[PDB]
RNA sequence: CCCGGCGAGGGGAGUGAAAAAGAACCUGAAACCGUGUACGUACAAGCAGUGGGAGCACGCUUAGGCGUGUGACUGCGUACC
RNA sequence: GUGAAGAGGGAAACAACCCAGACCGCCAGCUAAGGUCCCAAAGUCAUGGUUAAGUGGGAAACGCGGAAGAU
RNA sequence: GAACUCGCUGUGAAGAUGCAGUGUACCCGCGGCAAGAUCUGCCGUGGGCGCUGGAGAACUGAGGGGGGCUGCUCCUAGUACGAGAGGACCGGAGUGGACGCAUCACUGGUGUUCGGGUUGUCAUGCCAAUGGCACUGCCCGGUAGCUAAAUGCGGAAGAGAUAAGUGCUGAAAGCAUCUAAGCACGAAACUUGCCCCGAGAUGAGUUCUCCCUGACCCUUUAAGGGUCCUGAAGGAACGUUGAAGACGACGACGUUGAUAGGCCGGGUGUGAGCUAACCGGUACUAAUGAACCGUGAGGCUUAACCU
């Protein structure tokens, strides 16, 4: 329905509510302000494109900070657009976290890999090509803690994304 | 491999390179200032840091680890006494480096370290 | 006389018919390497040329559609011994 | 008969199939073989039918089947 | 011999880049893979230009690619069907295996840049104590990162269209029939459903935002040319650099500062000390002022709107 896009702050195994440590990813959910929301008949497919985080004003050049402005939001990391339900529409402005997100247990996570080099044919063949840093798409995952206090999201397992790299979670609909 | 790495490679042998540190700045700290290539510079300034922030500390087991790293009487001596009443409010960045275009030689470029105090 | 490194080389002045005769020295074509001139080419497939060909600059009968330089393109075209 | 030692035109090219022996030039017309829905030029011509299977547009002998073929 | 050196199909003194048909491809480079290494062929990555005023991003997106793997059990069930015996549609759930994608926190390996033990020799006026050489002299552990021997997701479900097959009713031909009339279900086979690239898709796409709003002269008289001024938005080369990198290229910082180096604190390691790469603070140092490219309103034709 709605997504969510943050950063890696870590994977580590943590006990279970049993006491049993299982792996667990360390997702920060960071409050995404709605900045465009699109329509069917001004350009064709309707959907919401959001920003999270807040970078300084010296790396957003002025035409940005005026598509910004037209957006009602502060500039932050980026960009990133988000498929609607083809129901209810959101408003420019607020964000969201969480919340519903412990409704599921079927959401999809999506990031980056290791910063990897151009590595040889033996090493990666075993024809010189790349390895990771590329999106990811697995999916059927499981969240484990949903503590919106903290602003962090938990999923089973581990999660596609590098160090301190973007990554976004997704309410799938695949199994 | 090539990410999250500290420090340049510089092929050489390990405690050849080791040994050449060692020597650099031995003599850069005789000479208060030297001119070598900013690949190795950087290097030197990276290496030599330690030991002057060490130097503010004044205790036999400083003064022996100052002397293994550094195997210079002189070097020790003058060490611990000068270098950090001079920069006991400084805290780190004790030194500089400023290029120097390249050597005609063989097209290497250089650059000065030297103390930031560099006098007095 | 000047630049240049107190060299090599070059540029002014002069001699010299002539220095587009300067000691690499009569005249100085091609193969090979550059600059500028005018034209085409970054959605178009193959012995690369052949007839047609609008355009792009110039001189011409001072237009009257002539040629020089080229050809975006069109039908055809499977080197020599 | 051809090539050897004949160009040119048609068949998708194809030396052996068909028409057809170039003195040269001319921005004319008429024909041979072969074609007239285009690419690519000419009737989407006329008369009565077969073909309804894309056979046409690749296949024997044998009793409509035979029919499977060129990644 | 010269090249403006593509793939497939057909012919071919017989595997055709040069022949006929057909399809694709912006031009020019760097590193690899060697199918036939000068060249063609395939993958990663760049410079020039176009998308028609310039620049910035965000995406619809045609199109191409990754895969439709699999054993067992459970209420169903020794139940319906089946004379007894035999024995389901079930495909809902869990549980292993081959593989890709992802992360080192648990299992550890590596981690010659961290610490400790120690043999021979030399050196510090000499003991202690330290350093070079002997593969890191030889060993014991190990920070960060990379690792499989570790686990996280997985081969969907569903939908469209289906071949064969199965059909509700039913004549021509007082019957039957999947068909002639009304007129359906249906393979694991195709597509979609998940994702990667992707508008160089030259058919060159859509959304928003910021900026350029001067003058003069000439000609062969127009998307004409030239001169002074202007140098906007935006971009890049330098300076610090990165979990991006062979070179390119991408991201962050750049005195309106934690981008890099060092210092303090915390933690790990080693064994009260040293602590490289782990985290918070710190301008103490390096990151400047500047310079360069980039405009002066955007051409023509048709239609609807106020004039």
């Amino acid at each position: 329905m709605i997504g969510l896009v943050g950063k890696k702050v870590g994977m580590t195994r943590i006990f279970t509510e049993d006491g049993v440590s299982i792996p667990v990813t360390v997702i920060e959910v960071e409050a995404n302000r709605v900045t465009q929301v699109k329509d069917l008949a001004n350009d064709g497919y309707r959907a919401i494109q959001v920003t999270t985080g807040a970078k300084k004003a010296n790396r957003v050049t002025k035409p940005e900070a005026g598509h910004f402005a037209k957006a009602g939001v502060e500039a932050g990391r980026g960009l990133w657009e988000f498929r609607l339900a083809e129901g209810e529409e959101f408003t420019v402005g607020q964000s969201i976290s969480v919340e519903l997100f412990a409704d599921v247990k079927k959401v999809d996570v999506t990031g980056t890999s290791k910063g990897k080099g151009f590595a040889g044919t033996v090493k990666r063949w075993n024809m010189a090509g790349q390895m990771g840093n590329e999106r990811v798409t697995v999916q059927s995952l499981d969240v484990v803690r949903v503590d919106a206090e903290r602003n962090l999201l938990l999923v089973k397992g581990a999660v596609p994304g590098a160090t301190g790299s973007d990554l976004i979670v997704k309410p799938a609909v695949k199994a | 491999m090539r990410h999250r790495k500290s420090g340049r490679q510089l092929n050489r042998n390990s405690s050849h390179r080791q040994a050449m540190f060692r020597n650099m700045a031995g003599s850069l700290v005789r000479h208060e200032i030297i001119k070598t290539t900013l690949p190795k510079a950087k290097e030197l300034r990276r290496v030599v840091e330690p030991l002057i922030t060490l130097a503010k500390t004044d205790s036999v087991a400083n003064r022996r680890l100052a002397f293994a790293r550094t195997r210079d009487n002189e070097i020790v001596a003058k060490l611990f006494n000068e270098l950090g009443p001079r920069f006991a409010s400084r805290a780190g960045g004790y030194t500089r480096i400023l290029k120097c275009g390249f050597r005609a030689g063989d097209n290497a470029p250089m650059a000065y370290i030297e103390l930031v105090d560099r006098s007095e």
